[PDB]
């Protein structure tokens, strides 16, 4: 013989305070008991369960499933008591490569390592929770009672246990070889390079002697499968990549549960087919969840799913990465609070693409949209690449300056260009930082009562220009935001306003260029029109003239 | 030597804290570095069976070429019991805001020469990522006392006040106070006189020692020269309506800081509805008005106090070209402390490094003056400092915060 390294254990626990399971064995039809029999024999004599005695006090039940179109039965320890006992462990999986950071190769062999599997050992504290009695015929003997010397399928502690096994063999392969890569995903090994097919397939054989220092043995009919990989919803090709078919159904009616999976399929599909829209298909899943429930699409969502067909008509493809080159990152606004990218290092051969939605609030502007848009693939392109992308944004560098230096809060964008393709994102109105010679002051104000909802909006200005205007079904802070609206509406292109509402500046020191409030959308549209504006706070209830005058005509 | 018990607090597990995306450049670093310290013994590979995670990241301390590791253990720091058994991390120095020079020294490499105890050691877990996950991660936990965490100055103090009674018995008036990784020390003597006692101290680390990386460095502070920020009113010849309604604005919003301000005389002169930039004379009662109020607000705020059982809250303000003002207090309207700076570093086309070197000097201060770090409320959108600001930072501890979405209208009257 050849003597082999044996696997580390790895100790385990059960949580803190839990014990074993104790869970009843089902009874069983003879049938099932003499097929579960022979396979468990088997299964010991591979040396993966051994016989136990009765003092043994824990059980997890087995059960016995026709594969399907055959007389063959199959075994199933249902171990869901002992993984709700089992300690949590660390995850590695979690995080999944993206194809786009992948980079080109011209080899990937894969390789069989389900026989590894259970040359793995179960941490021999720990076998006694693994447990279970296969009845026996009419119940006149003790079922034979046997626990686990590996990994058991299904038990919580398996992935993990065995990727950590794996890893650790694989790390001085990996480390002295630096001119492959090696990726597990379930028994496979998946190893690429860039070698001559003759030093690639050396590299192999040299992996598989590598593997035999444990026992482990991989088969010498090499795999079935080979480029293209189905991986992760994913097809990888060795020089390209792309989402697997995204087909579209054909529906002369829509579902709630219809319209979640082709959402699903649209943002999917967003990651390398630009311009994928979304926002109308998603306005109609609004706040129910009636998974049943028939909803009429609305011409705009009609429109956008047709514009999707298009962009699906053909298949799209991703290049890999390069990282002797640039990552550029290009952004556009689609309306609608959507805005769609590109990353890409040579001119129109994409990496991948994707796309950001203006997020849920009562006011917001596109200059914010676009900063929240670069920070998202920022955070994604380290993710991927490890790097921030140089990016190609379609505002000017002036509107930029003027929007950051001026702005309350504290803001960045990293190394971007101007790109000159509409529609550009702009400023639509800066408010003055001074107050405006020779331009009419209006002082406004507003009040309502909270019982009836009735109140009062209007103005008086320093040329004797008043207006009050009573209004119902309203709040202090509507009529607040009613009496700004006038003044705009009933000046010049100039104006002075004098306002004690902190909510009013509240928001307009936010600088909105769009609103869930009508009522701040018609204030926008008239600072759009006007020259020069200079809005003034002062405190409510404290003698300021023309203040006091406007507050008296509008709490009356 | 031999491992002082440490326990989390009751019903409390481990940090489970995401690790987040790291650039190839500090991957790279992070990998060198941790090469380094598991050949030491400092840290040990971890398997599966431990599930818990701190992130980790790397900074270059203000003025070097080379990378420090920076575990951010906020959460295992708020999760580890407490260390009371005999001294109290020493009651703070009130004398070390007051020398003329307070030198900064990073001494965490001295905590790697202490073992941490066997059964705490797996709650310190961190993970090294690969670019675009496609290598596992890899996994470590600490073998000694690390750096950063709350527990490492508390467990070698005993071996510090050890390492410097030589030096402090022939400097007794030097100030010497830990906080973290950082030890402060303060004296009243010139600069170059200074930078030698400096040297000195670090001698008796060297000497105790026998290399640490950072151990050469000084940050130089002069505490004594501290600005504060009072509140003033123009003072002007003409005042236009416009002037006068920013003064009763500002005085207002100071009648909630200062009792006995008043602003009856000073609306007075606005009666009528005038013109925003209207010259107005003052007339002698709102003038008389204006001066008692300009002398009220030359006396401190009353019923201000520090309870060191309470959290300290840092307030800033971006104010424009470069400059910020920020005030620290724990009940509103009780500031004590708030300040102005402008002279930040490499920064005048970036908003969010500024912040970021900010956020630095006010805890700093913060430590200096009360031996713990305040609470930042940040004028600035949550992604856009989560995104940027450990490019910045440049500091071995990490305070908390929380973001402002609303414009404060009190930006106006620190300005
Ligand atoms: C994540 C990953 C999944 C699979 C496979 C998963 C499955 N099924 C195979 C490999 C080798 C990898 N690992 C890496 C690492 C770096 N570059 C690459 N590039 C790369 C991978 C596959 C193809 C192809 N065809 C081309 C290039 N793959
Ligand atoms: N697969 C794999 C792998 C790898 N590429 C590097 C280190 C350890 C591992 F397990
Ligand atoms: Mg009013």
């Amino acid at each position: 013989m050849v003597p082999i390294s044996p696997i580390e254990t790895v100790p385990v626990k059960l949580k803190p305070g839990m014990d074993g399971p104790k869970v009843k064995q089902w009874p069983l039809t003879e049938e099932k008991i003499k097929a579960l029999v022979e396979i468990c024999t088997e299964m010991e004599k591979e040396g993966k369960i051994s016989k136990i005695g009765p003092e043994n006090p824990y059980n997890t039940p087995v059960f016995a499933i026709k594969k399907k179109d055959s007389t063959k039965w199959r075994k199933l320890v249902d171990f869901r008591e002992l993984n709700k006992r089992t300690q949590d462990f660390w995850e590695v999986q979690l995080g999944i490569p993206h194809p786009a950071g992948l980079k080109k190769k011209k080899s990937v062999t894969v390789l069989d390592v389900g026989d590894a599997y259970f040359s793995v050992p179960l941490d021999e504290d720990f076998r006694k929770y693994t447990a279970f009695t296969i009845p026996s015929i009419n119940n006149e003997t003790p079922g034979i009672r046997y626990q686990y010397n590996v990994l058991p399928q299904g038990w919580k502690g398996s992935p993990a246990i065995f990727q950590s096994s794996m890893t650790k063999i694989l790390e001085p392969f990996a480390a002295q070889n630096p001119d492959i890569v090696i990726y597990q995903y379930m028994d496979d090994l998946y190893v690429g390079s860039d070698l001559e097919i003759g030093q690639h397939r050396t590299k192999i054989e040299e992996l598989r002697q590598h593997l035999l220092r444990w026992g482990l043995t991989t088969p010498d009919k090499k795999h079935q499968k080979e480029p293209p990989f189905l991986w992760m919803g994913y097809e990888l090709h060795p020089d390209k990549w792309t989402v697997q078919p995204i087909v579209l159904p054909e529906k002369d009616s829509w579902t709630v549960n219809d319209i979640q999976k082709l959402v699903g399929k649209l943002n999917w599909a967003s990651q390398i087919y630009p311009g994928i829209k979304v926002r109308q298909l998603s306005k109609l899943l609004r706040g129910t969840k009636a998974l049943t429930e028939v909803i009429p699409l609305t011409e705009e969502a009609e429109l956008e799913l047709a514009e999707n067909r298009e962009i699906l008509k053909e298949p799209v493809h991703g290049v890999y990465y390069d990282p002797s080159k640039d990552l550029i990152a290009e952004i556009q606004k689609q309306g609608q609070g959507q805005w769609t990218y590109q990353i890409y290092q040579e001119p129109f051969k994409n990496l991948k693409t994707g796309k950001y939605a203006r997020m849920r609030g009562a006011h917001t502007n596109d200059v914010k949209q676009l900063t929240e848009a670069v920070q998202k693939i920022t955070t994604e392109s380290i993710v991927i690449w490890g790097k921030t992308p140089k990016f190609k944004l379609p505002i000017q560098k002036e509107t930029w300056e003027t929007w950051w230096t001026e702005y309350w809060q504290a803001t960045w964008i990293p190394e971007w260009e101007f790109v000159n393709t509409p529609p550009l994102v702009k400023l639509w109105y800066q408010l003055e930082k001074e107050p405006i010679v020779g331009a009419e002051t209006f002082y406004v104000d507003g009040a309502a009562n909270r019982e009836t909802k009735l109140g009062k909006a209007g103005y008086v200005t320093n040329k004797g220009r008043q207006k009050v205007v009573p209004l119902t079904n309203t709040t202090n802070q509507k009529t607040e935001l009613q009496a700004i609206y006038l003044a705009l509406q009933d000046s010049g292109l100039e104006v002075n306003i004098v306002t004690d509402s902190q909510y009013a500046l509240g928001i307009i020191q936010a600088q909105p260029d769009k609103s869930e409030s009508e009522l701040v959308n018609q204030i926008i549209e008239q600072l759009i029109k006007k020259e020069k504006v200079y809005l003034a706070w002062v405190p409510a209830h404290k003698g300021i003239g023309g203040n006091e005058q406007v507050d008296k005509l509008v709490s009356a | 030597i031999e491992t002082v018990p440490v326990k989390l607090k009751p019903g409390m597990d481990g940090p489970k804290v995401k690790q987040w995306p790291l650039t190839e450049e500090k991957i790279k670093a992070l990998v060198e570095i941790c090469t380094e310290m598991e050949k030491e013994g400092k840290i040990s590979k971890i398997g599966p069976e431990n599930p818990y995670n701190t992130p980790v990241f790397a900074i270059k301390k203000k003025d070097s070429t080379k990378w420090r590791k920076l575990v951010d253990f906020r959460e295992l720091n708020k999760r580890t019991q407490d260390f009371w058994e005999v001294q109290l991390g020493i009651p703070h120095p009130a004398g070390l805001k007051k020398k003329k020079s307070v030198t900064v020294l990073d001494v965490g490499d001295a905590y790697f020469s202490v073992p941490l105890d066997e059964d705490f050691r797996k709650y310190t877990a961190f993970t090294i990522p690969s670019i675009n996950n496609e290598t596992p991660g890899i996994r470590y936990q600490y073998n000694v006392l690390p750096q950063g965490w709350k527990g490492s100055p508390a467990i070698f103090q005993s071996s510090m006040t050890k390492i410097l009674e030589p030096f402090k018995k022939q400097n007794p008036d030097i100030v010497i106070y830990q906080y973290m990784d950082d030890l402060y020390v303060g004296s009243d003597l010139e600069i170059g006189q200074h930078r030698t006692k400096i040297e000195e101290l670090r001698q008796h680390l060297l000497r105790w020692g026998l290399e640490p990386p950072f151990l050469w460095m000084g940050y130089e502070l002069h505490p004594d020269k501290w600005t504060v920020q009072p509140i003033v009113l123009p003072e002007k010849d003409s005042w236009t309506v416009n002037d006068i309604q920013k003064l009763v604005g500002k005085l207002n919003w100071a009648s909630q800081i200062y009792p006995g301000i008043k602003v009856r005389q000073l609306s007075k002169l606005l009666r009528g509805t005038k013109a925003l930039t209207e010259v107005i004379p003052l007339t002698e009662e709102a003038e008389l008005e204006l001066a008692e109020n300009r002398e009220i607000l030359k006396e401190p705020v009353h019923g201000v106090y520090y309870d060191p059982s309470k959290d300290l809250i840092a307030e800033i303000q971006k104010q424009g070209q470069g400059q910020w003002t920020y005030q620290i207090y724990q009940e509103p309207f009780k500031n004590l402390k708030t300040g102005k700076y402008a002279r930040m570093r490499g920064a005048h086309t970036n908003d969010v490094k500024q912040l970021t070197e900010a956020v630095q000097k006010i805890t700093t201060e913060s430590i200096v003056i009360w031996g713990k770090t305040p609470k930042f409320k940040l004028p600035i959108q949550k992604e856009t400092w989560e995104t940027w600001w450990t490019e910045y930072w440049q500091a071995t501890w990490i305070p908390e915060w929380e973001f402002v979405n609303t414009p404060p209208l009190v930006k106006l009257w620190y300005q």
